[PDB]
């Protein structure tokens, strides 16, 4: 069996699960884990590549009474890729060490402090919260404890399945799987809503149009609702800031991906001479990436001149003081496409 | 389907008697036919009158229903190990004259969920069997043969009697609703009866005190 | 105890996957207390599993299933010991959790309250007339909890009182209310062998659900015989003031010699002469078209708001409506007469609407009219 | 009537010529890395330059170029030239940017 | 009167009123045709004219070509039908796009039935992309737009 | 459709042939065609009235 | 096969009597037929009753089973030295009327392992024989001819009696 | 059967080509058994499933050890041991 | 969306569940197709729409091309069937390989029956390789892989 | 796996078990093919698979090309049969030669019957060799050799 001695065929009668794994580079989450978990104790972080690797490292059968087990099963069954496990108390110390992490997922923990510190402009991070575990208050004050952070989003309610017990799956684990699937399929600029939730996952509480009407502005909550013919869908694509910019998750997450990709594209220019020939090389690299992004459909405009612009040069973006200090400054402006959200049918005879 | 996806096979069963109480044998087709034909015919005779100008025809005995099949037997391709001659011998023996009753056997055709005009089986007797041999081995063993089979319906007498009295009951029962009259009740009650019923006879059978001696919700009976 | 063939009195309850356009909910006091959720019933056996086989609610549900019904919901307001009078029932129907439970359930399309029959109706005072007006408004408010729900209502037993209620009823929700009259004397019997009196709304709901699959949602559910009905409580000659061609009117339940008891009306409470919702089948047909376009529209939320997306919606919407028109569901000898779909940056919206994130579709429909009256004029051939 | 419209843009073909230097096989290593239909595609920029090389005047940008042909020097025993290799590249787009 | 080119187009498949976003790029789509079938009748003394009598209308088939790529909902539907499972219908919208990706002409097809899937030959001497060929048979055709 | 001056064809069946051509795995018939042939058999009351109409007494 | 791969040839044998106690002659076909047809028919008469509504039919005499073959005779290709006229003369004489019994001969058809419905032989009498000549030599010698043969079953009484009492024992 | 099929791949190269050969034949045989009524399920994916790959059923450690792991799932039929008949009156 | 070339492929034949290692190289393999046969039905009053009724599924044949080489188990199987011996079945797996010899797409054919073997002409003026042409007829086709 | 060219070949004719030494050079010999005829059968409820039933084996014909030359025994046999005399069979051995004139592959035909002889056109504007075209029909085929 597991002990191989003779050449030939061995027979096993097991019951271990088997799932599938996708690959999305723009969605690499980190899961907050309770410190009492034996697997994460004594280590800074653990990288999980698939359900097979997790089960091998656990060396135990699948337990539906473990919050971390169900979260990973929900995450992987929804199409998520390789992720990182970090204890909640170590988030502000270990996340900056990791370079490819893009999502900060609260797998049922309280990461309010970590989000307020890590998720800042320029850091290239997005946070996924958990909604209240009780019924939604009709006064519209069920979201008072969330900060108006444009880099975070909340999802309600928690989910249950066939393999469920007194504990319910946190919505963040399943949503993070949706992010991986949508990005690899339709791109990061497409809204991660109006998509089915894989598995037998079902919302624990029903939300109607009247209930969602209160929590779709300001610090908006994203609902997971069931519809008569389409099953269970993600209904909501708004961040925690209600502004003409960063109102929608796709716009905020597209800029996060573009900033990371551009940063990698022109990282060859560091420790190069700070002269005009270097600036032209950097402009070529940035313009090449932006044209490719527009070609894929990630930018709005009929021609590239209407979708982006790049400026770099002396007396255009930087002065003598900037050059003498070793600073190279580039201006990039790109237009994102915003989705249609309200459909109005006008009936007449 | 509902549970699995097994391929149902057509079966032929033979009996000595009409009621199917003495089985003779059975044969399961190795290949289902791809077409099944059912035929119904009925004959009428035109009415000739010297003083009436009406145009009408009256019913005359209808021939029994016919059924036709084509079965293919092969013993050359891999997996076909039953000899053709064995299957053809069994098929003909089931359709032949019984040595005891001196009449051909009574047959039943069953195939899965297929319904042969309201019944799960076709009851009848063989009326024709043509066999064509088209391939032989070097020792003249038949490798391929097709049998064309045609039967004529011959149903059981007990089933016919029960169905007859079910649709034409000796006694029928009716329920009285609002604003019904005795002639109206007799029409509804007498529809299923063979000879109908008149309002006076219906009243007498139910022991009514008068022609309006009934109330809504009451039940009435009608005999032949 | 070896494997064998045996006879049992038990029942099995397999899951059912069938769907229907019209599903009613029975709201009233049941035999035993239950929670605040709505129980789904697939047959009379399911009702016996949850409630004892007694009371008004049991016989109303039984009457629904024996008239061709297939799927229903039961919402319990409490135990039968809590019935006091008419005004208490109106207060119970005005509770807050009822609307949320009904709105959460997407299958409910009709509303039935069997408990209106219990109370006494021997006074024709204006207090009773006001009480009946409150009940109709309370039920219609429940229908507003979600688009497409229609309420089947009862009427006062006394024809003079019922005629008074129709004239003095005032509301903006007329198009969602349908009233039937009079009460029906069912074929079931109580412990004293007296026939049980039931509201006609239970049988009408079964007819509506059955008629949708047979004839279509655009076909009037009138002129259909009822089952397990001995006789209407009052004769047809007492309802001459309950039909108004230019006002509010009831739907008479009537008997014929040789035809049984049949529904003899298809109008709603909509009293306006030129209003398009004067018939139940017309209001239910448009709500059936609205439901499909809502389902089709949901697939385009969070999608790019460009011309390619609009063509995808317009092509499918035009496709479905033409199929319905060719089935006889819409009126018109030309395709452009039956329906029209408009969706574009200048046909139906403006650049401001695109900026706000909206997507506006204009749909026009032509519906059929029932044949309520037939007049024959017979003249001599001048030859 | 007689209508004329632009059609589809054709593919861009580029040739580069370089001398042969000791220990240098970069250009050949690029074309020799093709497996079946996979190859690393590179962007190429050609710039007209200040006489001293410290300032750019005009830039030709070439996107997603991969090699299709490689020509080795011809070995002639009567010649007085330098060994010169040639590479041929196929690309998608060409743009001109003024400095 | 400016004519339209035939190398910019898009097709969308709707399964249960849900569009498929991954099935819009095709190498070729065959032209759509409608024909009014007629039979010629000849009178007795009429030897110089012809008479044509109208009959039912015949629709053409829809052929598409596409290279081998990742499995998509269109592929799964085609495989299910050709594996012997229950037949299912799909709605197709073909659009001819202009320079601004605005469909100047569009054709909608009702109840399209997958009936054929074919693939190109494996040639050891070839320099070509493996191409799938799909054909569907639909019930009705209807065109919308400002051009046709 | 009018069947020679009447909206209906009154008669009785004289032949019915059913051909089954497609079956499911459980032998459920999926396609079948029925050839139906009737012979006219009209009502005597309508015949009498039409007779005395065209040939009045 | 099990031992060798020789080609079995169809044979036709004639007898004067029904039990096959007096042989007349035999003929081995030079080319085996590529198809053989067996036909079975049986007739029923419907029951007519004035007081019974039952639907039933009763068995009437069934015609004897029929068999049909086509044989090809050639004398032009190499290795075919037996004249066509001799083979055709033998074939008809087996199927003709016996001068002693004044009735046609009783025939038996045997061919390898082929079983003619539970017996290794088909017992019957010729009911038809059509011969088509299609090729001749310069002296009118027939080079190619095909014979279409059709028989009707005529079994032995002793075998019929034994099989009858075997399946319905006293 | 899978033991007999598996024996043909012992001492063979452990690459994706070998895995596809086993997976194609195993999927071929199981479907034939399912269509004969030997397995329970109205859909092919319900009756059985075969997994064999470098990440579906194995890891790079398993390849180094010389192993080849195949995951097979089956659905079997249940015999009819008891039959209960409930007879009720048609309410019509 | 990157498509796949058609000049890198492998074919494996299994005889009694034993793969043949010497029968994997072929010059050409024809494409595999499945067709759903349909009959058009016309209603009485419907003169503007078409109705298509599904029927059985028709599978294509498998054609292979190979040069003259040493005797292999595939050749011996073909010779036995075409010599008049008992018919025998074989299972075939066709795989489309990528740059790492990983089958992105694969088709398996059940119960393939050899039905034809033909050879090229002996031409004294030609400069060509003698090529055998084989044809097989199978019962069922099923595809597995990540691309199609 | 090295393949064989198709422009080096030889054919021999045996008349009454005597080989003909002057009939071994030919400009062209057509390829030899064997086909197993099959008929497709369809079951009742089987609407997704196909069944093929074997039948007799069909052999192809032998075609040869040769220029006009002196009369040889092969010509005399062909003339006699086409003159209206008794038909005669011949045995043919076709051999594919390697660089050492060793037959790597060989096909033998039993009882070959001459059935057709045609000649090229007499054209006054041509620059070509007058070529005879012969066709024979045989009873059986059998191949021997280390390659095929």
């Amino acid at each position: 069996t597991t002990i191989t001695t003779y050449p030939g065929v061995y027979i096993e009668e097991d019951a271990s699960l088997s799932l599938s794994v996708s690959s999305s580079a723009t969605a690499v989450p980190v899961f907050a884990v309770a410190g009492d978990n034996p697997l994460i104790s004594g280590k800074p972080y653990i990288r999980i590549s698939n359900w097979l690797e997790y089960l091998t490292l656990k060396n135990e059968q699948f337990d539906p009474a473990n919050t971390l087990d169900i979260s990973l099963r929900a995450y992987f069954i929804n199409g998520g890729g390789y992720c990182y496990l970090v204890q909640t108390t170590d988030l502000e110390k270990q996340v900056p060490k990791l370079d490819d992490v893009t999502l900060l997922v609260a797998a049922g923990e309280n990461i309010t402090t970590a989000v307020s510190t890590l998720c800042k402009p320029g850091k290239g991070l997005f946070a996924i919260f958990d909604g209240p575990t009780t019924e939604l208050k009709s006064d519209g004050t069920s979201n008072s404890d969330y900060d108006p952070n444009p880099f975070a989003a909340v999802y309600y309610p928690w989910l249950t399945a066939d393999w469920t017990t007194t504990i319910d799956i946190p919505p963040s684990a399943a949503i993070a799987g949706v992010y991986c699937s949508v990005d690899s399929t339709r791109g990061v600029w497409k809204a991660p809503a109006n998509v089915p939730i894989q598995g037998g996952l079902q919302p624990k509480y029903p939300v109607t149009d009247d209930l969602q009407a209160q929590y779709n502005q300001g610090k908006a909550l994203n609902m997971i609702r069931t519809f008569p013919k389409s099953g269970t869908l993600v209904w909501g694509a708004r961040t925690l800031e209600d502004n003409d910019n960063w109102r929608y998750i796709p716009v905020r997450r597209l800029f996060n991906s573009a900033e990371r990709d551009i940063k990698n594209a022109m990282s060859f220019a560091v420790f190069e001479p700070n002269s005009q020939p270097t600036w032209e090389r950097v402009r070529s690299a940035v313009n090449n990436y932006l044209y490719s992004l527009w070609q894929q459909g990630g930018l709005a405009g009929n021609k590239p001149d209407d979708a982006y612009f790049v400026q770099i040069g002396k007396d255009i973006t930087m002065t003598d003081d900037d050059i003498k200090q070793g600073k190279m400054i580039i201006k990039i402006g790109m237009a994102a496409v915003r989705p249609a959200e309200f459909i109005i049918l006008q009936f007449t005879q | 389907s509902l549970i699995e996806r097994g391929l149902s096979k057509l079966t032929l069963t033979a009996f000595k008697d009409r009621e199917g109480k003495i089985s003779v044998g059975s044969l399961q087709a190795m290949y289902n036919p791809d077409a099944i034909q059912l035929d119904y015919q009925t004959h009428y005779q035109q009415d000739e009158s010297v003083n009436h100008t009406r145009k009408s025809s009256h019913y005359v005995s209808s021939p029994p229903a016919g059924l036709s099949l084509v079965l293919l037997f092969d013993a050359s391709m891999p997996g076909n190990n039953i000899p053709v001659e064995t299957q053809l011998t069994t098929l003909k023996a089931l359709c032949a004259v019984d040595p005891s009753t001196h009449v051909p056997h009574f047959l039943k055709i069953k195939w899965g969920k297929m319904r042969w005009e309201n019944k799960s089986y076709f009851a009848g007797r063989a009326s024709g069997l043509t066999i064509n041999y088209t391939l032989f081995d070097r020792d003249a063993t038949p490798l391929r043969a097709s049998a064309t089979l045609s039967l004529v319906a011959d149903e059981s007498f007990v089933i016919q009697a029960t169905e007859q009295q079910l649709k034409s009951p000796p006694v029928t029962t009716v329920s009285v609703t609002d604003m019904l009259t005795l002639p109206l009740i007799a029409l509804g009650a007498g529809a299923s009866l063979a000879s109908g019923i008149d309002y006076l006879s219906l009243a007498w059978q139910n022991d009514l005190d008068n022609l309006d001696d009934f109330t809504p919700g009451q039940t009435l009976q009608a005999q032949e | 105890t070896q494997p064998s063939v045996t006879i049992t009195e038990n029942l099995i309850f397999p899951k059912q996957n069938d769907s229907f356009i019209g599903i009613p909910v029975f709201i009233g006091y049941t035999s035993s207390p239950v929670d605040k959720t709505a129980i789904k019933l697939h047959s009379l056996a399911d009702f016996a599993r949850s409630f004892p086989e007694s009371g008004l609610m049991y016989y109303s549900v039984r009457h629904f299933f024996e008239n061709g019904g297939q799927q229903a919901y039961v919402l319990s307001l409490g135990t039968e010991q809590q019935l006091s009078d008419f005004s208490s029932l109106i207060t119970a129907l005005q509770q807050a959790w009822l609307a949320q439970t009904i709105a959460a359930e997407n299958d409910i399309t009709l509303i039935i309250t069997p408990d209106v029959i219990r109370f006494d109706q021997t006074e024709i005072s204006d207090t009773q007339r006001d009480l009946w007006l409150q009940l109709w408004q309370s039920v219609l408010n429940l229908c507003k909890s979600r688009r497409g729900i229609m309420g089947l209502l009862d009427a006062p037993d006394d024809p003079t009182l019922a005629a008074k209620c129709l004239q003095q009823f005032s509301s903006a929700d007329r198009q969602w209310g349908v009233v039937y009259w009079p009460l029906l004397k069912s074929a079931y019997q109580d412990n004293t062998q007296n026939p049980i009196v039931l509201s006609p709304t239970a049988a009408v709901a079964a007819v509506i659900q059955r008629n949708d699959n047979q004839q279509g949602v655009w076909t009037a559910p009138a002129n259909i015989a009822l089952s397990k009905v001995i006789s209407p409580v009052r004769a047809y000659i007492e309802a001459n003031a309950l039909f108004n061609p230019d006002g509010t009117s009831l739907n008479l339940v009537r008997s014929f010699p040789g035809k049984g008891i049949r529904i003899w009306g298809c109008r709603t409470l909509e009293n306006t002469h030129d209003s398009p919702w004067s018939y139940i089948q017309t209001r239910r047909l448009v709500s059936y078209i609205e439901a499909y376009m809502t389902q089709l529209g949901r697939a385009f939320v969070f999608e790019p708001n460009n011309a390619i997306t609009w063509m995808k919606f317009k092509g499918q919407a035009h496709n479905w409506l033409r199929q319905l028109w060719l089935k006889g569901g819409l009126r018109g000898t030309q395709e452009d007469q039956a329906f029209e779909v408009l969706l574009g940056v200048d046909e139906s919206m403006r650049e401001a609407d695109l900026r706000a994130g909206k997507m506006i579709i204009k749909i026009r429909l032509a519906v059929l009219i029932p044949a309520e009256f037939i007049e024959l004029n017979l003249t001599f051939d001048t030859r | 009537n007689y209508y004329k419209m632009p059609g589809q843009r054709q593919s861009i073909n580029i040739t580069l010529r370089k001398g042969v230097f000791p220990g240098d096989t970069k250009l050949f290593d690029w074309i020799n890395s093709i497996q079946l239909n996979q190859v690393e595609k590179k962007d190429i920029a050609i710039s007209l330059t200040n006489e001293a090389g410290t300032e750019i005047l005009m830039t030709w940008n070439v996107a997603n170029a991969f090699p299709t042909s490689f020509t080795s020097p011809s070995f002639d025993a009567t010649s007085n030239e330098i060994a010169v290799q040639e590479i041929a590249l196929t690309a998608d787009r060409v743009t001109i940017q003024a400095a | 009167y400016t004519p339209s080119v035939s190398h910019r187009f898009i097709a969308s498949f709707l399964f249960n009123n849900i569009p498929s976003p991954l099935d819009i790029a095709f190498q070729r789509i065959s032209g759509l045709s409608r024909e009014l079938q007629t039979t010629q009748y000849s009178q007795g003394g009429e030897n110089a004219r012809n008479v044509w009598l109208a009959e039912k209308i015949q629709h053409g088939s829809l052929h598409l070509e596409r290279g081998v790529m990742t499995v998509t909902p269109l592929t799964l539907m085609f495989d299910r039908v050709l594996r012997g499972e229950k037949a299912v219908y799909a709605d197709v919208v073909i659009m001819l796009l202009n320079e601004n990706s605005v469909p100047v002409a569009s054709w909608t097809l009702s109840n399209a039935l997958p009936v054929r899937w074919s693939t190109g030959d494996f040639d050891a001497n070839s320099n070509a992309v493996l191409v799938n060929s799909l054909e569907l048979r639909y019930q009705d055709m209807r065109w919308l737009g400002v051009k046709v």
